[PDB]
């Protein structure tokens, strides 16, 4: 086509995501991460995560309004995953990088897998 | 804006 | 912080938002414009524009399925608008210019009506 | 991956 392109438009769209999920608007499911609670938007977990990305499309689940993820994932770690979700930034250290890259592995987030597999080897 |  | 950013992860939220708009999973309201209807995520709408902002964060209309647009909107000029929200790329041409920055300047979207000004200034 |  003959588009013309707003650069910054992307950006602005999830800086805007990230003030409705801020603010509790619109947010349509708690994702429950043992004695932990997460509100958030089913649509953006679904842009994320392979994981969410099936659960929402299964013709049952994607009407619950409660998800409970597998006892053994890190609530930190999940708390980190879903700030780069709508943020683009992610908060990796040397003390949450197991958990992190262990909780992208189970969301399916390749790219953070990616970095995580990478800041490791080199601390090896 | 620009051309993509 | 000392976080670390994924460039493209913002356009790659976009990228499946548009995805799920395609194939109508989790769409939650129609936007009617006069004899056409077009099915939309309400979060997308509101990181998008001031009017879709303002409609749903008011505590009636926010649970509405449906959204009547002032009869003057060119349904054209809205998809044009409504394509670009969901991947930042404008179909501005010189036959659907005017109609465009209309919509634009009723739906509350400052860049698009920025760039609809400048392109109609270049042409006088 | 970037220093934002
Ligand atoms: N929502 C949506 C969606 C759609 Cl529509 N199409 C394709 N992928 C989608 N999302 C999704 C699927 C798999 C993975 C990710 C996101 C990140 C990753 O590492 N794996
Ligand atoms: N959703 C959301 C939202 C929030 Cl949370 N905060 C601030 N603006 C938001 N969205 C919004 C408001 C005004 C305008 C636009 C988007 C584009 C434009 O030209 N004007
Ligand atoms: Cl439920
Ligand atoms: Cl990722
Ligand atoms: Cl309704
Ligand atoms: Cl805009």
């Amino acid at each position: 086509d003959s588009c013309i392109q707003f650069t910054r438009h992307a950006s602005d769209v999830l800086l805007n995501l990230n003030r409705l999920r801020s603010r509790d608007i619109l947010t349509d499911v708690v994702i429950v991460v043992s004695r932990e609670q997460f509100r958030a938007h089913k649509t953006v977990l679904m842009a994320c995560s392979g994981l969410f990305y099936s659960i929402f499309t299964d013709q049952l689940k994607c009407n619950l309004s409660v998800i409970n993820l597998d006892p053994e994932i890190n609530p930190e770690g999940f708390c980190i995953l879903l700030d780069f979700m709508y943020t683009s930034r992610l908060n990796l250290r040397e003390g949450n990088i197991m958990a992190v890259m262990a909780t992208a592995m189970y969301l399916q987030m390749e790219h953070v897998v990616d970095t995580c597999r990478k800041f490791i080897k080199a601390s090896e | 804006w620009v051309i993509p």
